[PDB]
RNA sequence: AGGGCUACACACGUGCUACAAUGGCGCAUACAAAGAGAAGCGACCUCGCGAGAGCAAGCGGACCUCAUAAAGUGCGUCGUAGUCCGGAUUGGAGUCUGCAACUCGACUCCAUGAAGUCGGAAUCGCUAGUAAUCGUGGAUCAGAAUGCCACGGUGAAUACGU
């Protein structure tokens, strides 16, 4: 249970725990466990060494959350150092693809100020 | 976006603007209105200026600007705050 | 130490060649690169300047020393040795080593660069830049930096004059815009 | 409607039809993967553009053939709703009857 | 110098797009590879005669139809 | 021609989605009604994880297509946790319509995985195939619905009385 370098749980199934991989949802997950060839309704905690190497493995073939939180970050530091629309809405902390703003952006704005 | 089968968009009066600068333009900026015209590698080192309702605001193009429109650094609506 | 014999060769006979100098010494030898890090808003998150000097040990592999404010200030609301900075200097094999990584790596990385400011120097010969953005060092991870802070650098040297510095840069391969 | 929207829809018609089946084959050069991409797309895409916006169909709004309301428009009448309840209502729509079930 | 204060300045091996490989010894903790240096740069050796393996071409050059 | 009606320190109305286990997910299996179609519905076959793409018949329609109904039933799992609840935001990669999807379309894949733990003053609908929920169709429509108008599936509790 030190996958990518995190400490994916145990008493929760394969899927459940490699879901926790930040850049491993379900999909992810369940091809990574099929490729390696588990059962998808198996533990983590009874996972052998060999196996949980070859997840590794799988895993870093992906890509891993260090990593991902890198290109994520540096496509946001691109949008707003392009200055672009998007780059705009970025900086400002107001919703990028163009959702109403009159109302209804309080996930990309905070809570109301007054 | 736009399909891949179809190709990018670019207007043809800005192909012919921007082909015309590059083989023997080093002027002016290139007063341009098709906010819906893809960049290309062609433009690079260009200072076009690009209409966004009432005026032309300079974008100098730059070599990581690939697919995006020229509206795209243009603003439309100026809000200061209240 | 590849640089530096790089200068002891070439850059010494084809700087004597361009100055018609009477003896070795009196090419532009350099002292030192001093990195500084004018912090400034460590009065608010005094975390900061710890960030700010373990950013520093990265870029170059020494432990910053913490300058503190020269005199009390009331325009930025300092005092009297408040530590508002921090600087790292390099000199020997270390500031050669800092040399080629910065020249080589860090320096193509700066965002949109067309070159360097060709007229930074002091007046007789000693350079200096200011980087915006920390992130064109290597030895940045980008992920256990708080802010995207930038520094300035200075490579103090020898050379008697801009026109000697600026020949000694340009020798050793610099952009000048 | 002024006029001028009911001239604009009409010149808007006219020379879509009149460019009718060149959009068409444009249309089906661009689609077509078995057509050359490399230029001859390319060209297909510059010359749709080079023909007039107007000659396209999707610019056509559907005014009412009365008054050139543009809202409440009904296909099978032709009819803005108004002039269809109208119409129905005084017997010149054949077959139209105030439904109730 | 001092010693037990300074960080680890090992060797490193950084290579990048061109091919172009140096080693240094930095503080790192692993091997870099990098994508521009000294010689693979435009304004470097040429600000109009240079090529990359970026934004110019993989975003664009896979997908374009000209 | 472009922009704006899509702007956002804020308030309000009307809705959709949730807060979960009367449920989330995977597999198998059932049962509708009512509509629309020719510069349109578009089988089958092949391809793509998918949006969808190519070829391509039938149909002016009790004949062909849209069109796999969904809730449900059984099988397993999840185990009362902000979780396999939530899918809001955000990056990348796309499909289609259209001259063009950046301002400003809808969907598809991956990843990101917010508030929300049943909601104060107050306040609305409904007396039965009604409320509640489940899904399907239509007009508008090149593309663009949780809206509007229709259609069926399950299917209540209560009405002492003024
Ligand atoms: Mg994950
Ligand atoms: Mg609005
Ligand atoms: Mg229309
Ligand atoms: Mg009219
Ligand atoms: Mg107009
Ligand atoms: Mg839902
Ligand atoms: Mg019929
Ligand atoms: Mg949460
Ligand atoms: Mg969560
Ligand atoms: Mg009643
Ligand atoms: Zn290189």
């Amino acid at each position: 249970a030190r996958i990518a370098g995190i400490n994916i749980p145990d008493h929760k199934h394969a899927v459940i725990a490699l879901t926790s991989i930040y850049g491993v949802g379900k999909t992810r997950s369940k091809a990574i466990l099929a490729a390696a060839g588990i059962a998808e309704d198996v533990k983590i905690s009874e996972l052998s060494e060999g196996q949980i190497d070859t997840l590794r493995d799988e895993v870093a073939k992906f890509v891993v959350e260090g990593d991902l939180r890198r290109e994520i970050s540096m496509s946001i530091k691109r949008l707003m150092d392009l200055g672009c629309y998007r780059g705009l809405r970025h900086r400002r902390g107001l919703p990028v693809r163009g959702q109403r703003t009159k109302t209804n952006a309080r996930t990309r704005k905070g809570p109301r100020k007054p | 976006p736009r399909s891949l089968k179809k190709g990018p968009f670019i207007d043809l009066h800005l192909l012919k603007k921007v082909e015309k600068a590059v083989e023997s333009g080093d002027k002016k900026p290139l007063r341009t209105w098709s906010r819906r015209s893809t960049i290309f590698p062609n433009m690079i080192g260009l200072t076009i200026a690009v209409h966004n309702g009432r005026q032309h605001v300079p974008v100098f193009v730059t070599d990581e600007m690939v697919g995006h429109k020229l509206g795209e650094f243009a603003p439309t609506r100026t809000y200061r705050g209240h | 130490a590849k640089l530096h014999d790089y200068y002891k060769d070439e850059v010494v006979k084809k700087l004597m060649t361009e100055f018609n100098y009477n003896s070795v010494m009196q090419v532009p030898r350099v002292e030192k690169i001093t990195l500084n890090m004018g912090v400034g808003e460590a009065i608010a998150d005094k975390k900061l300047l710890d960030n700010a000097a373990a950013d520093l040990a990265a870029i170059s592999g020494q432990k910053p020393l913490i300058t503190k404010a020269r005199k009390s200030v009331a325009g930025f609301k300092i005092r009297q040795g408040y530590p508002i900075g921090c600087k790292v200097t390099l000199r020997g094999e270390r500031m050669w080593e800092f040399f080629e990584r910065l020249i080589t790596i860090a320096v193509p990385r700066i965002r949109d660069f067309r070159g360097l400011s060709a007229k930074s120097f002091d007046g007789r010969g000693n350079y200096s830049m200011g980087v915006r953005e920390q992130i064109i060092f290597p030895e940045i991870d980008y992920d256990k930096v708080d802010r995207v802070r930038g520094l300035d650098i200075t490579i103090t040297t020898t050379a008697k004059s801009d026109e000697e510095g600026r020949a000694l840069l340009a020798a050793f391969d610099f952009p000048f815009r | 409607a002024k006029q001028s929207m009911k001239a604009r829809e009409v010149k808007r018609v006219a020379l879509a039809d009149k460019y009718f089946a060149k959009r068409a084959e444009l249309k089906a050069i661009i689609s077509d993967v078995n057509a050359a991409s490399d230029e001859d797309r390319w060209n297909a895409v510059l010359k749709l553009q080079t023909l007039p916006r107007d000659s396209s169909p999707s610019r056509q709004r559907n005014r009412c053939r009365q008054t050139g309301r543009p809202h409440g428009f009904l296909r099978k009448f032709g009819l803005s709703r108004i002039k269809v309840r109208e119409a129905a209502m005084r017997g010149e729509i054949p077959g139209l009857k105030k439904a109730s079930w | 110098m001092k010693k037990d204060i300074h960080p680890k300045y090992e060797e490193i091996t950084a290579s990048c797009s061109c091919g172009n490989v140096m080693k240094i010894r930095s503080t790192v903790g692993h091997d870099l590879n990098l994508d521009v240096c000294s010689k693979c740069h435009p304004f470097f050796t040429g600000k109009q005669r240079d090529v990359a393996t970026g934004g110019r071409v993989d975003r664009f050059n896979k997908r374009f139809n000209i």
